[PDB]
């Protein structure tokens, strides 16, 4: 089954 | 391979994982740059391996 690919967009900050 | 939620993490599409602070989530692939896959709840997506840590 195929799986989803790894996101292109930066990861978000950690909410502060 | 076994992580806890330190934060709320809101998906943007149905490639990412969705979970709240305290969830425990199953990391199925580790990859640097900020994102891992992992599963929750039935659901399989990627999320912010610095919004978790590890058990």
């Amino acid at each position: 089954p195929s799986r989803p690919p790894r996101p292109s967009r930066p990861p978000p900050p950690t909410p502060r | 391979s076994v992580v806890r939620a330190k934060f709320n993490f809101q998906q943007t599409n149905e490639d990412e994982l969705s979970f709240s602070k305290g969830d425990v989530i199953h990391v199925t692939r580790v990859e640097e740059g900020g994102w891992w896959e992992g599963t929750h709840n039935g659901r399989t997506g990627w999320f912010p391996s610095n919004y978790v840590r590890e058990i």
